[PDB]
């Protein structure tokens, strides 16, 4: 709508910079990692990395460099942002409190200036006299590092050379000297300049080298004693100094493009180099003075954005296209080699994504990474279970923990029931071994067993209720039905047992070596389930009806009904449970259709104080109590496992990350402490529940570029468009490595210097096993662009529809392309239909049982006939290329790369399209989405979001014009927008995937909510300490290099959620004169507790963020 | 065909106007998106494009007094792109700045000869007419959309050093340029070849390929803003297509539209007939430095955007060749009308010396022609 709330669900994962130094203390070696708007600070240890502090910034970090000025005991941190916010930071720790203070700050942007082609460059000279910034062509900015330059005042020296590729400060010079690579009409060259500190100008440099390699792109300043510079290009690496010049063109780096580097040692004898293909090299400077350079190939890492040598042969690989890593360089007996120690998840670039459902708890599947790093990432929230042991034992129908040692408080036995059978397993640490319990019978299926009062063990089965002694280990007493009839349902605690035979509930009581039957009342209808949990003697007892279909609570040992709630419906109940959640007693009840009804309870009253019902699953739920920390929780065993827990005295149900758990019990074994035993049709698992709910991500490596994804629920699989790079072979093409499209179970083809070629495929990946079931290879030079999975017309089949383009290097605009209709039937992909179009099919969307396709500048609508063919119905010749297509009902939102938004309406009685409204604003656009019939979201340059709406409306010009109602600088580049609910004042949910791997959520607010949160933001901005002292409003302002307007129509949820982290008195400063609306228009003075409840509920709309610091 | 014995710089000088005029070089530009009140010349009907020269002759005392006081100020007037010429309805326009001026007072007849140039596009807010008949427009300054690279946002910092590519000496070079300039296209949803369709440098080169056919004799601008305006002033299109080209804010959208017109519109017919083919794109040639079409003023102050072609068909020649006020010194003009509807389509130009080349060409006025997509 006109009022939106944008919040981060997953912080950016891609790494754009990493530095080492002594930031946290002069004695600590730190690893600083930049993730766009975040800064992670680690302490490098002999074991691995130790997370100490992570800070967010109101800016995209463009320069991050550590330096040590004279007088300073440890390093300082220079940060420059994309919006030119420069700052000097100091790490201060006092006991357990950590603070990043701002030593200096200021904006170093110029009024006029042409930002350079190779972007911002920030360098610091070895003496720490100044910071050199190359922001614009023809200028070199210098910030003196004087103790009193706290506003980071700078001066500009004019650079004659306009196109500088890279610039560094040289080591061992008489004065600060820059070395740079530049390009002019007569070639690419290297040059130096001394910076006159008095004249504030350039002076003739010590050396210069014209006509260096045409592709030289990197300057490396070599430290003393050698000094000088190393220039890296495409086929060669050169060394330069006053009189020396070295040049090598090794074959090993011939097919490589080096993109990153790192000095291994202080004397600069060794360097690490990374190429676009993931190869890691070692550059060696061989002394005789400097005699020669040598390149050695170490191995393969993730495609590196940045490398940083830590210590002890450990190197940090920072990746943007794949997972980041910690690699150990194990290199005389062998050549130099690399071995991966640790991998860190990177979801970016998210080029496409879809939502799978599966209640609102859905999975998010992304098309992440590029090239060899390409993959699918399945992202789901919920409780993780660490599995410790697995036992193959099918048909388990119940589980019970036991302590067969009265002297020990730990459980040592697991009793499992089977159809007409009972088995007992003994635990000795991590050694499970099947045994026989002296006193328990294997003949019968156990309904309940465990530890009972007076050092005994009970075993309620279909035949009898056997009391067994612990020390003698024998059956001290036994209870059977007075007429030998089998027990239908059974409940028990430590002091009492309540067996139910058909519809007659006999209430026995546990006594030393005896089972004295107290009562035997017969209920009206049959007994389906019961519970006697104490809230140790229980005066109350729950019961479920077999005939009446109701839940009633009876008294004990009186049998008189205190409450008889008629549940209703036709499905009989499965389980009943009484439990205390946050000192508020409740009585949950599961139905035969996975329906969890929950009512309140009183220890003396016994009345129902709640009527809520949450849908758990399809299969009936088995409720089981277990202690988590100091409180009790309930595990729901259904077709989808769940955990019931009280939060703020209101019941909460969290999903468990397991496929199917039919039975469970809490286990506290010596080898498995504070663990649980889960059981399914064929397996018994012993596991531990994860301390705190975190995101569970599953990586499916493809080893090629995934481009598009769609979910086909009927086929229980995903359709993924992907491409792989192949090189022209001598024996006239061949692939560089095996990938998803070359390792498919079944494969089809469309037909029967080292120059690259793009082979496009359609993969059918299984949704449970993630195996490549099939790979259809498209035509030679055919580029697959769009993908849909849908039912069309009157045809019941579900198809995978692909839109392609024919790509010829000699033809600029695409003149041919096609729409292929595929069917994934049985185990193979079949081409049902093919439709030849005269252009590129950039987008496709299922439109009311018809196919809406955008070919070139045309929006064509196709009907799917009974002859299984796509027959054209209508066209729309737009003056723009139909790149983006989104639909809502009979509405169409067309968009092009230049932010030309056009709104169309399909007129059914006319068979054509009617253009409704248009807004043309020239700017680069990367994504569009429809929020409602009136409002439309989009992502535009530079890293912004916008919202436009159809006005509402007196004149035809007002109706036909979209008004810009929302502007916001997000800081991310959105590639995909998609409606979807991932979690169980915010209406609607739109998710977005970004280049940096950040996933965000945009939702609608009312005008009242937007106004309250907008005041709250302005009050929060006066309390929140900002790293680098950047204003939040400056950061969020809509930004392009030409213009900057404030943010409107968007509430920053990342800022609103920070209210929860401020001091109690600061919370009252923020809410001092706010007007809290309690659904009546009657505003009052808002309190801290009112906004705690409001903001806390806002955090429940998206995935929670993990704690960085240990 | 070849241009021999003809100084292609002559038509650009507007020598028919007379003796050397006083020159002015102090440029004046208004802040983008500002509301200014600029005077409008009453008889001017033309649709001006920034960077385009407008030659004028003013005889009326209200027109003369207007320019006389205009020279003493910002030397700027408003040229309206009238949607309805008879109804005087205009929604957009271009400011024209006088760079050359000459007053004549021979025989007590006051005449003002000016050479103005298009500067800024704008939107009309209101058109109030003053006592001297001269209109004064309430004008909102339209801005020129300067756009960075498509990769200037996604492009990774490690692949930043590959943005500058070595000198262009060639399909293999353009194949290499695309793969390097749009390398970080793999981080987005689109292919590099798509980004190429919105790349100003590639689009300018594609236009340069067809502009070289018209002028087979590298004198075009480097700036995509200046290049798209130079190409717009040469395209002989209908007034409606010209107002749409003038409405465009970005150089990339402008360059793309111009390429579309150049590929699609290859035939020129009589605007009144729509049943008579006057000429084809194959005949268009640049006899001037500005291109194949420029504005010139006649002896009565009427401006004609004249397109020069090698061959014209279905035209009847009326009158006898005259060198009076000739816009191409060394050539004589003869009025040429459509053989079907007698509309004045333009003139046939004839060389006066046997050593000249081409010996005969045609100047067709834009207001008389209509570009047609043949099928
Ligand atoms: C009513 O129009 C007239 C009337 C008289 C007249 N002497 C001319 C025109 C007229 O349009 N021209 C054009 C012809 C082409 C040219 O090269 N230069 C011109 O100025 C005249 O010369
Ligand atoms: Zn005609």
């Amino acid at each position: 709508m006109s009022y939106n709330y944008v919040v981060t669900a997953q912080k950016p994962t891609a790494v754009n910079g990493c530095v080492t130094g002594h930031f946290t203390s002069a004695e600590d070696l730190n690893l600083l990692i930049a993730k766009n708007t975040r800064l992670e600070i680690y302490v490098v240890t002999a074991e691995g990395l130790r997370p100490v502090k992570e800070v967010g910034m109101y800016g995209k970090i463009a320069v991050m460099e550590l330096f040590r000025p004279k007088g300073e005991s440890k390093d300082l941190l220079f940060i420059l942002t994309a919006k030119y916010n420069a700052c000097i930071l100091e790490y201060k720790q006092s006991g357990e409190s950590i603070d990043i203070i701002t030593r200096a700050h200021g904006n170093v942007q110029d009024r006029i200036g042409r930002p350079s082609e190779t972007g911002i460059i920030g360098i610091i000279d070895p003496e720490c006299r100044m910071i050199g910034l190359r922001l614009y062509d023809g200028l070199f900015k210098v910030i003196p590092l004087d103790r009193d330059n706290k506003e980071l005042k700078a001066f500009n020296i004019r650079l004659e050379e306009l196109h500088v590729i890279d610039v560094k400060f040289l080591y061992g010079c008489q004065a600060p000297t820059i070395c740079f690579v530049y390009q002019d009409p007569q070639g690419r060259h290297v040059k130096t300049y001394e910076v006159s500190l008095r004249e504030k100008e350039f002076n003739k440099g010590p050396w210069k080298q014209e006509n260096v390699e045409a592709e030289a792109s990197m300057v490396i300043a070599v430290p003393e004693p050698f000094g000088g510079a190393i220039i890296i290009g495409q086929e060669s690496i050169t060394y330069h100094n006053g009189d020396k010049y070295l040049a090598i063109a090794p074959p090993i780096i011939k097919q490589s493009t080096i993109v990153c580097h790192n000095r291994v040692d202080p004397n600069g004898s060794r360097y690490l180099l990374g190429d676009m293909e993931g190869r890691l090299f070692m550059l060696l400077l061989e002394k005789e003075t400097l005699k020669d350079l040598r390149v050695e190939l170490l191995g393969e890492t993730s495609i590196a954005e940045c490398l940083t040598y830590l210590d002890n042969g450990v190197v940090f690989v920072g990746s943007r296209l794949g997972d980041s890593q910690l690699v150990k360089l194990n290199v005389n007996e062998q050549g130099s080699y690399v071995v991966a120690m640790e991998t860190f998840t990177n979801l970016g670039p998210i080029v496409d994504m879809c939502v799978v459902d599966l209640q609102g708890q859905g999975q998010l599947v992304t098309c992440s990474g590029a090239f060899k790093e390409g993959s699918l990432r399945i992202i789901r929230n919920g409780i993780g279970i660490h599995e410790h042991a697995s036992i193959d034992l099918p048909g388990i129908k119940g589980l019970w923990p036991l302590r067969s040692d009265p002297n020990r408080e730990t459980d040592d036995t697991l009793v499992l029931s089977f159809v007409g059978q009972t088995r007992v397993l003994m635990l000795n640490g991590e050694e499970v071994e099947e045994t026989e319990l002296m006193g328990f019978v294997d003949d019968q299926q156990t309904f309940f067993c465990g530890n009972v009062a007076h050092q005994q063990l009970i075993q309620i089965t279909s035949a009898s209720v056997r009391l067994v002694s612990q020390e003698p280990k024998a059956l001290v007493s036994e209870w059977k039905e007075p007429q030998a009839k089998n027990i239908s349902v059974a409940s028990c605690n430590s002091s009492q047992v309540v067996v139910a035979v058909g519809r007659a509930l006999y209430y026995l009581q546990i006594h030393p070596q005896e089972l004295r039957q107290i009562s035997h009342t017969e209920m009206e209808h049959e007994v389906a389930c019961l519970d006697i949990t104490p809230l140790g003697l229980s005066p109350l007892c729950a019961i479920g009806l077999w005939t009446d279909i109701s839940a009633r609570i009876l008294k004990l040992p009186s049998f008189e009904l205190l409450h008889k709630e008629m549940l209703g419906g036709e499905i009989i109940p499965r389980s009943i449970l009484m439990t205390t959640f946050e000192s508020s007693h409740y009585l949950l009840c599961a139905l035969g259709d996975g329906a969890l009804f929950y009512f309140g309870l009183n220890i003396e009253t016994g009345l129902l104080s709640d009527r809520k019902k949450v849908t758990l699953g399809t299969q009936p739920t088995v409720l089981r109590t277990f202690r988590s920390l100091s409180t009790t929780n309930v595990f729901a065993c259904s077709d989808r496992p769940t955990v019931i827990y009280s939060s703020n005295h209101k019941l909460v149900f969290s999903n468990v990350n397991l496929k199917e758990v039919n039975y469970m019990c809490p286990l506290n074994s010596d080898g498995y402490p504070d663990s649980l035993a889960l059981a399914n049709n064929s397996t018994l698992t012993i596991g531990t529940i994860d301390e705190i709910q975190k995101l569970h991500i599953r990586t499916v490596p493809l080893y090629e570029s995934p481009r598009k994804i769609c979910y086909q629920e009927v086929s229980q699989c995903f359709g993924v468009l992907s491409s792989r790079i192949e090189v022209q072979d001598t024996s006239g093409t061949t692939a560089l490595r095996p990938s998803a499209s070359t390792q498919a179970l079944s494969s089809s083809v469309s037909s029967s210097f080292g120059e690259e070629v793009e082979v496009h495929n359609l993969l059918i990946i299984d949704q449970h096993t993630f195996e490549v079931l099939h790979a259809h290879q498209f035509l030679q030079n055919e580029y697959a662009l769009s993908l849909v999975s849908c039912k069309l017309g009157k045809d019941p089949n579900t198809y995978f529809i692909v839109g392609t383009a024919m790509v010829y290097p000699e033809e600029a605009e695409p003149k041919q392309g096609r729409i292929v209709v595929f069917q994934y039937s049985d185990g193979k992909l079949q081409t049902v239909a093919e439709k030849e179009v005269k252009g590129a099919v950039y987008s496709m969307v299922e439109f009311n049982g018809k196919l809406l396709a955008s070919i070139n500048s045309t929006v064509r609508l196709y009907e799917w006939t009974t002859e299984k063919e796509l027959r054209t119905e209508c066209n729309h010749y737009n003056n723009i290329m139909a790149l983006y297509l989104k639909t809502k009902g009979d509405f169409i939102l067309v968009g092009d790369l230049m932010r030309s938004v056009l709104l169309l309406a399909y007129k059914p009685m006319e068979g054509n399209f009617e253009e409704i409204a248009r807004d043309f604003n020239p700017n680069w656009m990367s994504a569009v989405e429809i929020l409602d019939d009136d409002n439309f979201l989009g992502a535009e340059n530079a890293f912004n979001l916008f919202v436009c709406q159809k006005d509402s409306a007196t004149t035809d010009e007002e109706r036909q014009h979209l008004q810009e109602v929302g502007l916001f600088h997000l800081g991310e580049f959105v590639n995909v927008f998609c409606h979807g609910s991932l979690v169980m004042p915010t209406q609607g949910s739109v998710l977005f995937g970004t280049v940096n791997g950040m996933i965000g959520l945009v939702t609608s607010l009312s005008e009242s909510w937007y106004n309250l949160l907008l005041d709250m933001q302005n009050r929060l901005n006066k309390v929140i300490k900002s790293v680098g002292k950047i204003e939040h409003s400056f950061w969020r302002s809509f930004h392009t290099e030409r213009k900057t307007e404030p943010a409107t129509g968007f509430i920053d949820g990342d800022l609103i959620e920070s209210f929860l982290d401020i001091s109690r008195p600061k919370m009252q400063e923020v809410v001092a004169n706010l007007q809290y609306d309690d659904g009546s228009g009657m505003k009052r003075e808002a309190t801290a507790d009112d906004l705690i409840k409001v903001v806390e509920e806002l955090t429940r709309i998206h995935w929670s963020h993990p704690q960085f610091e240990k | 065909p070849n241009i021999i014995n003809f100084d292609t710089s002559l038509p650009t000088s507007h020598t028919y106007l007379g003796a050397d005029m006083e020159e002015f070089h102090g440029r004046t530009l208004h802040d983008d998106d500002s509301c200014q009140v600029i005077p409008v010349l009453p008889q001017v009907m033309m649709i001006l494009i920034p960077g385009q020269t407008l030659p004028l002759q003013l005889f009326h005392p209200q027109e003369v007094s207007m320019v006389r006081n205009l020279i003493q100020k910002d030397r700027t007037f408003a040229v309206l792109a009238y949607s309805n010429v008879q109804e005087r309805e205009a929604q957009f326009g271009t400011t024209a700045e006088i760079y050359a001026y000459r007053e004549e007072q021979d025989f007590g007849i006051e005449i003002v000869k000016v050479k103005a140039i298009g500067r800024q596009r704008f939107k009309v807010l209101e058109l109030r007419t003053q006592s001297d008949g001269i209109q004064q427009a309430k004008v909102q300054i339209l801005p020129e959309c300067v756009l960075p690279s498509t990769m200037s946002a996604v492009q990774l910092e490690s692949l930043n050093k590959c943005q500058i590519f070595p000198s262009k000496p060639s399909y293999k070079w353009w194949q290499k340029y695309q793969k390097r300039k749009f390398h970080c296209a793999n981080l987005t949803s689109w292919p590099r070849w798509l980004y190429s369709l919105y790349d100003a440098e590639t689009l300018m080169d594609r236009i340069k390929k067809q502009l070289r056919e018209w002028d087979e004799n590298d004198s075009l601008p480097s700036n995509p803003i200046d290049f798209s305006y130079r190409v717009a002033a040469c395209l002989p299109i209908d007034d409606v297509l010209r107002i749409q080209l003038l409405k465009i804010g970005s150089a990339i959208q402008r360059l793309r539209c111009e390429l579309d017109i150049m590929n699609k519109c290859t035939s020129l017919c009589c605007k009144q007939c729509q049943e008579t083919e006057i000429t084809t794109k194959n005949e268009i040639f640049s006899l001037s430095l500005c291109g194949p079409m420029a504005a010139y003023v006649n002896p009565h102050g009427y401006v004609h955007e004249t397109l020069t072609v090698y061959k014209a068909c279905n035209l009847n020649l009326i009158g006898r060749p005259s060198t009076e006020h000739s816009w191409f010194p060394g050539y004589a003009w003869t009025v040429a009308q459509c053989k079907i509807c007698a509309s004045h389509i333009g003139w046939k130009f004839t060389a006066t010396k046997k050593d000249m080349s081409p010996q005969k060409f045609w100047g067709l006025t834009r207001s008389a022609l209509l570009p047609t997509i043949p099928d």
